[PDB]
């Protein structure tokens, strides 16, 4: 009794020490279930033998482990409340969620952890059934606790535990007792395993997976697996089962391994305990392999996902079943052979992202309807893999990335970004017990999941020799996966493939230690054979992914680039609700929360509630499995599939002038993998109307999938066919001239240029206004992420793009009038003007433009416009204006339907769009620029229209509002419509989001500019 | 404070029959260190005032099993400790039989617990530490080698645990040692998990 | 050499497989190259003796490479010739005869050294038991060593008796070795292999 009490079990703080990372935790082991029947196994049936202890807990949080007191220990303390379980205290309001990148949560002192350590006494009353406890043993599994905890089953202390993302099981059956009993868990949100957990996500704590009971019998299946071999050609394949057992054993104890394909067996057999001579001392008495030959098996691969199901079986000798178990068996391959990723013989291409678990209401709780929309999403977005981001995860994750096709990156839950030197702890034999841990846990429970085809050994742990050793120790254990780590310059001796972070196409980064050399270069150093795959890339911080499409054209180009992982999919928002009740999502430092880093939480490619970002189809485009040559009058089809055949594909084919459709057609779709496929168009129409033809084709596949609807589509692309240059020509407007304006009327319009501004104040249609500001020229933009790019919430850069631009004085910028002019031609009347933008005295932009006005009511407008050399490129050249008017609708003939950007519009399509609205704002959680539209060459609002060749965006919120306001749940709308016109735009960068990233093509570098725009 | 360094709970947890616990409270290995305070001495290879030997004359007793070990011993020495010199095996003094087995173990082979009729030693050495040295800088004491696990006290107060027999052991004495007489009390356990990776053809002592 | 030897284990790799004792081991060999790196005595670390070939013993000779690559790394495990050492070192393989065992043969070591894919250093870690009257056939090993480059020596087993004094009822001292203290199970005389006595007067052998 005393040396269960909390006195002296926290005596010892096993809680800050690197060298006890557990106690009396069992074995881990694949996932179990203990059918007592064979057919249950074989179909999964739920397991009696497995009782989920999910559901209503008691609860009580203190500011430290000392604080609890010795009475929880035999009965339910009065103050508890009762929670739901699984579930994060954070997410209850019990204490503040901290994100923070890289800095630390607590004070960096290893092995040691604050006093002030938040503690969650959690405890569940129970009831076991007295045949569990006659024979045979019964475990409790925690599938994670965050961070550290004790257990006590019915006042007795059991065990310890301590990482987060792995489970901890412990034998129950000495602790437990007919009838009612109590379990009493106490979870501490610091730990020495919290040093190895720095990773850039929100830190929570509590149980945040399943809880279960498992009752084996004493005779039991300890271990299993399985391995695949194949000839050649994959026509013939051995199943490789190895079995261990727990207990006593008998020689009439007996194992029988089946496989089945789907209702049918296609393979068997049974063998006694007893394994083959291993050395001088013999063999393994208590393990038996079993060898199994499948002819002609069906192959696993993300495009088809054939799986079967084994079945291993525990008897006797009479045909009496003791125990089953069962997993799903997955056919496949995977080697690098001269340098190359090959999985079944073929070169893998990665169309991978990075996914972390989260949830916006329920925090890092994950749950299956969560789990399939995010896998159904990545499908139908032509993502063909996930990283595991930076720790194992969920056990139904990998079960359901089997079931529907995802390649699978499993990581060890280890980072130590916050040391310094980085690799402090991983270069300390002191702590290579905890990172073992740590990696041959992952691999003990996931080695038998198809979709697991590489390990990788952590996240930003710098190199160390623990890393060394660890990497040998999975080589020899595991040799069917290859092993990744980018820690240390991510081409260690720890790695087979090379797997840079934020590596760019063609630009060097050297750094003195660790350089980042452009993939290509990386390719080609001396020495260097092995395959380059991107664990992260495109950083997809808010409006991002510019420079997307060169990324994919050196992938489809270089045979030992294969791919990468963006980073990431979901943003890491959270909810919280105003004084009126309705929610908003909110980022780091919004919860109070310890040195935090502001709004870097939020780096998806959809929002927390899995809504698209407009970067998103980007990807789609980018990733897709059909790439399209068009020699006219034929286009070429070629397929990147590796394994399937195109059976479920339907190219659709359309020529357009406007959009104004003028022929379209169907043809089917059948291309061998990696095969051509020649479509020849029929005799393509040819109109004497002025203006420029379309086509564009699209994949359809026409029958629905496990994965996606019928009507899916998949690929597409667009080319420009024939151009028909417009030849054809077109009341006099009257000019009254004051002092303080110009003032033109033609029949029932009007326009007022103001000659103290020199610019467009007002236009009237009838008797009704149509401004409410005046048409000025714009040079700036509301700043993006990739602008503001500045990691670390403290790390100030005066070489990103909006302290350049905001030293420089370009959002200061004051413009003073230089000429403006009025003439009265034969049929027009013409405006001349001229503007300097100056910042203490120096002269950054000239703008000269030319208004005429013509008898037909059209207004057009010329601009020149020369930039100082000396002064940062600026972010736009343009127009910008707030109308009157507040209309319904959008309708434009241009790029679309979707925002883009100059280095972001390879996915959009010329035709013409109409959306609402709402539709053209993007609701970035931060505010900043967003919903432009390019390659426009017509533009309808209510009443008016606008042409040319310029890009816009049309929102009821100024650039200046969304400059100033920090979420976008306090943006207001504006009086009318603020409209921005641009003959140019600079590129939105992406390659990472803490350092300039747009590349010198896409910056408005030229020293003059000139755009024309018509106003009717 | 004092019912955690009593025989019951430092003994609750068995250390010596879980190979998860090799040590606690044990400093990091390095090179051998004399801490010279003068650089010719250093290069010469003089003794140094700083590594003071505590070889010499212990108090011991031997018992069957650590379960049988008394409480008094914790604070004050045994009526029936002898009194051997340090270093030596117990068994070269008439205490229990050395064993000597080639290739199977002198235990019951069930890894990683260990007999529980496990031969104990008692050692108690009561020595004086001068002011200089508890008034700054670190103290650290340095077993060279223990066979096959033990637990440390130093004036009544539980320190540390170490297994591997054959390499040097070092802990932190600075928090428990006082100005004047000072007492070690050492348990030796002959066997621990640790003895399962210790199967040598040779003497087992 | 690390202090790690199961030899007892059946199989005897049962612990060096096992990712649980994993910690244990470690210990022991990352504590024994930090206390003796620094010594130019010591050309060449061993993983330890007699405990088959488990994973922690790759993992442990990576640790080592890492750690210290001015000493190469040696281990005879299952087979003395395993992706744990950089030497072929083998007990007690003979000049001209081969042993076959199973899954872990006994090559003649000048067979040994030609076998396809073989390109490291044969040093035997042990050879020429000498119990009591032997060393028998020792001018073979050697002129074995000299003829072959890659044959670069050995290691006799071994330097001196381990037996122990006691004495009689009149007080005379004399040699005892296992059994002789009512030791539990005992392997006799197999405790003298030396080439001098335990009180270091020399055998013929030497
Ligand atoms: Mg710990
Ligand atoms: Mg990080
Ligand atoms: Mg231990
Ligand atoms: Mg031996
Ligand atoms: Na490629
Ligand atoms: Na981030
Ligand atoms: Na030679
Ligand atoms: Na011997």
């Amino acid at each position: 009794m005393i040396t269960d009490s909390l006195a002296v079990v926290l005596q010892r703080r096993d809680w800050e020490n690197p060298g006890v990372t557990q106690l009396n935790r069992l074995a881990a082991h694949p996932p179990f279930a203990s059918w007592r029947n064979s057919e249950e196994a074989r179909t999964d049936r739920p397991s009696q033998q497995l009782r989920s202890l999910n559901g209503e807990w008691r609860f009580a949080w203190f500011p430290a482990p000392e604080a609890v007191p010795e009475s929880w220990l035999e009965c339910d303390l009065p103050e508890a409340d009762t929670v739901v379980v699984p579930s994060n205290w954070q997410m209850h309001g019990y204490d503040a969620p901290i994100y923070t990148n890289v800095t630390y949560p607590i004070t960096v002192n290893p092995p040691f952890v604050p006093t002030e350590n938040p503690t969650g006494c959690y405890s569940l009353t129970f009831n076991v059934d007295e045949s569990w406890l006659q024979e045979g043993q019964t475990r409790i599994i925690f599938d994670g606790v965050n961070s550290a905890f004790h257990l006590w089953c019915n006042g007795r202390w059991v065990g310890y535990g301590q990482d987060s993302r792995l489970p901890s099981e412990f034998d129950l059956s000495a602790f437990l007792r007919a009838g009612e009993n109590r379990l009493a868990v106490m979870v501490l949100r610091w730990s020495d395993g919290s040093y190895l957990e720095d990773q850039d996500m929100w830190r929570m704590s509590g149980i945040f997976r399943d809880v279960s009971l498992l009752h084996k019998p004493t005779t039991q299946i300890s271990d299993f697996h399985v391995a695949t071999r194949f000839n050649d050609d994959f026509s013939r394949a051995v199943l490789e089962a190895e079995v261990q057992m727990c207990g006593e054993l008998r020689d009439y104890l007996r194992v029988t391994v089946s496989l089945w394909q789907g209702e049918t067996q296609v393979a068997s057999g049974t063998a006694p305990f007893g394994g083959e001579i291993i050395d001088e001392r013999g063999g393994y008495a208590d393990r038996v392999t079993l060898r199994l030959n499948v002819e002609n098996p069906k192959l696993w691969s993300a495009e088809i996902p054939n799986l079967y199901r084994a079945v291993v079986e525990l008897h006797t000798a009479d045909g009496t079943l003791i125990e089953a178990e069962a997993c799903d068996v997955g056919f496949r391959e995977v080697r690098i052979e001269n340098g190359l990723l090959l999985l079944n013989g073929k070169p893998l291409l990665i169309r991978g992202v990075n996914r972390h678990e989260h949830h916006p209401l329920h925090g890092q709780v994950m749950d299956e309807q969560t789990m399939v929309q995010d896998i159904l999403l990545m499908k139908q977005n032509n993502f063909n893999a996930v990283r595991c981001s930076h720790y194992p995860n969920h056990p139904l994750w990998y079960t359901l990335c089997d079931r529907y096709g995802l390649y699978v990156v499993d990581e060890a839950n280890i980072e130590t970004h916050g040391m310094v030197p980085m690799n402090r702890l991983t270069d300390d034999p002191r702590w290579l017990p905890a990172m073992s841990e740590r990696v041959t846990r992952m691999v003990q429970r996931d080695r038998n999941h198809p979709s697991v085809i590489i390990w990788s050994l952590g996240n930003e742990s710098g190199h160390g020799a623990n890393h060394d050793a660890l990497y040998r120790w999975i080589k020899s254990v595991d040799p069917s996966r290859p092993v990744q780590y980018e820690g240390g310059g991510a081409d260690t001796t720890a790695t087979d493939i090379i797997c840079p972070m934020y590596a760019r196409v063609d630009e060097d980064q050297p750094f003195p230690a660790v350089p980042k050399w452009s993939i290509k270069k990386w390719l080609s150093l001396p020495g260097e054979t092995r395959p380059l795959i991107l664990c992260e890339y495109a950083h997809a911080m808010g409006n991002s992914l510019g420079g997307f499409a060169k990324y994919w054209q050196a992938f489809r180009q270089y045979p030992r680039l294969q791919g990468g992982f963006v980073w990431d999919w979901v943003d890491q928002s959270l909810i919280k609700y105003d004084e009126n009740g309705n929610p908003w999502s909110a980022y780091g430092g919004d919860f109070g929360d310890t040195p935090n880093d502001r709004q870097f939480c939020m780096n998806g490619l959809v929002f927390a509630d899995r809504t698209p970002h407009p970067a998103l189809t980007e990807a789609k485009h980018q990733q897709q499995f059909f790439q399209f040559r068009l020699s006219g009058q034929t286009i070429e089809v070629t397929s990147e599939y590796l394994f399937r055949h195109s059976d479920n594909e339907l190219l659709h084919w359309m020529v357009a002038l406007d959009g104004k459709p003028l022929a379209s057609g169907e043809v089917p779709l059948d291309v061998a993998p990696q095969g051509k496929q020649l479509i020849e168009l029929p005799e393509l129409p040819q109109p004497e109307s002025a203006g420029q033809l379309w086509l564009t084709v699209r994949v359809v596949q026409p029958n629905a999938t496990a994965w996606s609807e019928a009507g899916h589509i998949s690929a597409w692309q667009q080319w420009r066919l024939a151009e028909n240059l417009s030849v054809t020509l077109p009341a006099i407007p009257h000019l009254t001239t004051s002092e303080m304006d110009f003032c033109i009327e033609l029949g029932n319009k009007r326009w007022q240029f103001n000659r103290q501004s020199g610019f467009l104040s007002q236009m009237w249609i009838g008797d009704k206004k149509q401004l409410l500001t005046p048409l000025r020229d714009q040079f700036t933009r509301a700043p993006l992420d990739n602008d503001i790019g500045v990691s670390e919430a403290t790390r100030i850069d005066p070489n990103a793009w909006v302290e350049r631009w905001k030293a420089a004085g370009h959002y200061q910028a004051e413009a003073a009038l230089l000429q403006c002019t009025a003439d009265t031609l034969a049929d027009a009347v013409l405006i001349t003007t001229a503007h300097a933008w100056q910042h203490q005295g120096k002269t950054l932009f000239i703008s000269r433009k030319t208004y005429r006005i013509d008898g037909s009511g059209q207004m057009a407008i010329t601009v020149d416009v020369e930039v100082a050399s000396d002064t940062p490129h600026p972010a736009r050249i343009g127009l910008n204006c707030q109308l009157a008017q507040v209309a319904e609708r959008v309708n434009w003939l241009g790029l679309g339907p979707q925002e883009n950007y100059p280095d972001r519009l390879t996915a959009a399509c010329f035709d013409r769009w109409d959306l609402p609205l709402s539709d053209m704002y993007t609701p970035y959680v931060f505010p900043s620029e967003n919903g432009l539209r390019c390659g426009t060459r017509e533009l309808n609002y209510g009443p008016h229209q606008w042409r040319g060749d310029f890009q816009f965006n049309i929102s009821r919120y100024s650039q200046q509002q969304l400059m100033e306001t920090s979420h976008r749940h306090l943006l207001h709308a504006e009086e009318g419509t603020w409209l921005n016109i641009d003959g140019f735009h600079m590129g939105i960068g992406g390659d990472d989001s803490w350092s300039p990233s747009v590349s010198a093509e896409l910056q408005l570098s030229a020293g003059r500019y000139h755009y024309q725009l018509v106003w009717c | 404070t004092m019912i955690t360094d009593s025989l019951a709970v430092v003994l609750q947890r068995r250390d010596w029959e879980n190979p998860g616990v090799t040590q606690l409270n044990r400093l990091a290995a390095h090179p051998p260190f004399a801490s010279w305070r003068n650089s010719e001495e250093a290069r010469t290879d003089r003794p140094s005032q700083q590594l003071r030997s505590l070889n010499g004359e212990w108090r011991f007793a031997w018992f069957p099993a650590p379960e049988a070990v008394p409480e008094s011993w914790l604070e004050c020495d045994l009526p029936e400790a002898d009194t051997v010199v340090v270093p030596s095996n117990w068994q070269m003094h008439g205490y229990d039989a050395p064993i000597y087995t080639n290739v199977t173990y002198p235990i019951t082979v069930n890894p990683p617990f260990v007999p529980t009729e496990n031969p104990t030693g008692c050692y108690s050495l009561t020595f004086n530490v001068d002011e200089s040295w508890l008034q700054e800088g670190q103290t650290r004491i340095i077993f060279d080698g223990v066979n096959s696990a033990f637990h440390l006290w130093c004036n009544g107060r539980w320190v540390g645990y170490g297994q591997d027999s054959r390499l040097p052991s070092e802990f932190d004495l600075s928090a428990f040692l006082r100005a004047g007489e000072n007492r070690l009390a050492v348990m030796v356990l002959r066997w621990s998990d640790g003895s399962y990776l210790e199967d040598q053809d040779m003497w087992r002592m």
